[PDB]
């Protein structure tokens, strides 16, 4: 790392806070750094020549909180490939006074990513040919991108060095959820056609239909099952699922912890269903999304290919290969229609976000071994076990609670695929997850308090 | 290095964004 | 061969859930309360920002 120091000195760092952030002003806080992003989110790029093209990054735009043709075009790219680049260099054991150069390091890392990633966005054709945009453009493009990677970098630290509720990545992709959820369902965008002024919120819809048509009942159906614009069916149905998920991530397992180092604290640790909290979402998500983009860019240069036919094809949503089996049916009569596909996407959700919980508790740090080396290290035990079978009984709980909390993750995503609520599933299920995050920070914060 | 607080990031995200609507209009104007 | 394994995560699952802690209704009326505020928080300041912005998009551009 003493190769990169001149270099890791030369970016602006947050100050940690002198004294502890109490957990208003952290709100408010949380609340300025994600109005700066959304402005930034509604700001478009200067230089476009044109945004007719199809987004090639489409199925990133949820997973990375980006959005086209923006100064948040990257989104929290830099956030997560500094984290991941960091990661990767630590397994490699080639990157190791120590936190402020590691800070440094991930920093140029991530802007040096983000530059190598806006180019990559001007050479996918997004804004128009390159060679018609110019040198100058596409350098333009690159510099407003790149200063905007990182105001992407200043905010989550700001959020992460005690002046926010958490970190960026995750703040970021609830308030897209929640902007696009809010926008579906009050939107004053009208959209005129044959009938007349239709807006494309559901509830002004409901609202303008119920003033100007005649027919009341028929005004009612449409605005519940408009098929052009959002529904309130779809509105119900995220409710639903929102509820849905919040009864089950209330769900816990609360282990007796007693302490044996210093006695009378007797309290309890809480072994949670959703044990990696939309982890499996987001890795789930991250995987089909890369897969989707790539199967894109590969049938947009090399068409006919065996190998391509079978990875995807896309008439944009995938109509053959693994890409389409690999989507949430258009509707319970698609599914109706093809019910291998809706048995292959379910399998295969239910499957990868279990495994991908429980490969998670055993990477990051959260497997009952862990688990039990920590309770070892607080001198924890058990009410009614013993000092040596605390892993047993770690063993026995946590592996099979992160699988199920995987498959039930998986499971709420499929049933708000299937019911067609706003957002999605894994929109709705990361929303939900992020804000019980933050709903947990406060009431740690109370219960120190 | 330069340790910048919460307030200098508002305003210099804020300038940024002041920034690229300055060259929006500037370009608008070249136009 | 997989017959026994996919029974025994089954009943595993199953005992896990008897056994967990499930959210009462003060519970859940809390964290749906907590939840809700959120949403229409970031929903609404993202909501409100679009609306500024459309306008403003629409003149710069
Ligand atoms: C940041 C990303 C998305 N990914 S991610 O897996 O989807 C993910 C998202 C969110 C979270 C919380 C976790 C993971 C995390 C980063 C993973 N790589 C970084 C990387 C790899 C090798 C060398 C350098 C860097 C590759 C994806 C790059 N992309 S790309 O520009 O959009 C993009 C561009 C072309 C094609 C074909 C696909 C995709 C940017």
């Amino acid at each position: 790392l003493e190769v990169i120091k001149p270099f890791c000195v030369i970016l602006p760092e947050i100050q940690k806070p002198e004294r502890k952030i109490q957990f208003k002003e952290k709100v408010l806080w949380t609340a300025i750094t994600l109005f700066i992003f959304l402005v930034c989110c509604q700001i478009p790029l200067f230089g476009i020549m044109s945004s007719d093209s199809a987004d090639p990054f489409y199925w990133m735009r949820v997973i990375l909180a980006s959005n086209r043709g923006t100064l948040m075009e990257l989104g929290i790219s830099p956030i997560v490939t500094s984290g991941l680049i960091m990661q990767l260099l630590a397994g490699a054991k080639i990157i190791e006074k120590d936190r402020a150069l590691f800070n440094g390091a991930q920093k140029l890392f991530g802007m040096i990513i983000t530059i190598g990633q806006s180019i990559v966005y001007v050479m996918t054709g997004m804004y128009g040919d390159p060679s018609e945009m110019g040198a100058g453009i596409c350098l333009l493009i690159t510099i407003q991108l790149f200063v905007a990677g990182l105001i992407v970098l200043l905010l989550d630290e700001l959020l992460q060095k005690g002046y926010g509720l958490g970190s960026g990545i995750s703040l970021f992709i609830a308030t897209n959820i929640c902007e696009t959820i809010v926008w579906k369902a009050f939107s004053p965008t009208t959209v005129n056609t044959g009938r007349g002024m239709e807006f494309e919120g559901a509830i002004i819809a409901l609202f303008h239909l119920l003033a100007t048509r005649t027919d009341k009942v028929r005004a009612l159906r449409e605005a519940f099952y408009r098929q052009n614009l959002p529904n309130l069916m779809n509105l119900i149905a995220t409710i639903f699922v929102f509820a849905v998920v919040i009864y089950f991530q209330g769900f816990r397992y609360e282990l007796p912890i007693r302490s044996t180092k210093v006695r009378g604290q007797i309290g309890i640790y809480p072994i949670k269903l959703f044990y990696t909290s939309n982890i499996p979402i987001i890795l789930q998500s991250a995987l089909v999304s890369n897969l989707y983009v790539i199967s894109q860019m590969l049938s947009a240069r090399f068409s006919g290919n065996l190998l391509v036919s079978l990875l995807g094809t896309w008439s944009a949503y995938p109509v053959g290969g693994l890409c389409y089996y690999l989507s949430p049916p258009e509707s319970f009569g698609s599914v109706l229609e093809d019910p291998v596909h809706a048995v292959v996407y379910i399998v295969f959700m239910l499957g990868s976000c279990a495994f991908f919980s429980k490969t998670w508790i055993e990477v990051s740090g959260s497997s009952p071994r862990d688990i039990a080396k920590q309770f070892k290290d607080q001198g924890m035990v058990i009410n009614g076990k013993r000092e040596t079978s605390i892993y047993r009984e770690l063993k026995k709980i946590i592996p099979t609670a992160a699988a199920f909390g995987g498959l039930c993750i998986g499971a709420l995503s499929v049933l708000a695929d299937f019911l067609g609520a706003i957002g999605s599933g894994t929109g709705i299920l990361l929303a939900v997850t992020i804000i019980y995050q933050y709903f947990e920070i406060f009431v740690k914060e109370q219960s120190e308090v | 290095g330069l340790k910048v607080g919460p307030v200098p990031v508002l305003v210099m995200s804020l300038l940024f964004i002041a920034s690229v609507f300055m060259l929006h209009i500037w370009g608008k104007y070249t136009r | 061969q997989f017959v026994e394994p996919s029974r025994q995560f089954v009943k595993d699952s199953i005992r896990l859930v008897k056994r967990c802690t499930k959210p009462d209704r003060k519970e859940f009326q809390k964290i749906a309360m907590a939840t809700a505020i959120g949403f229409a928080i970031m929903g609404f300041i993202g909501f409100f920002v679009k609306l500024i912005h459309i306008p403003i998009n629409n003149i710069i551009v």
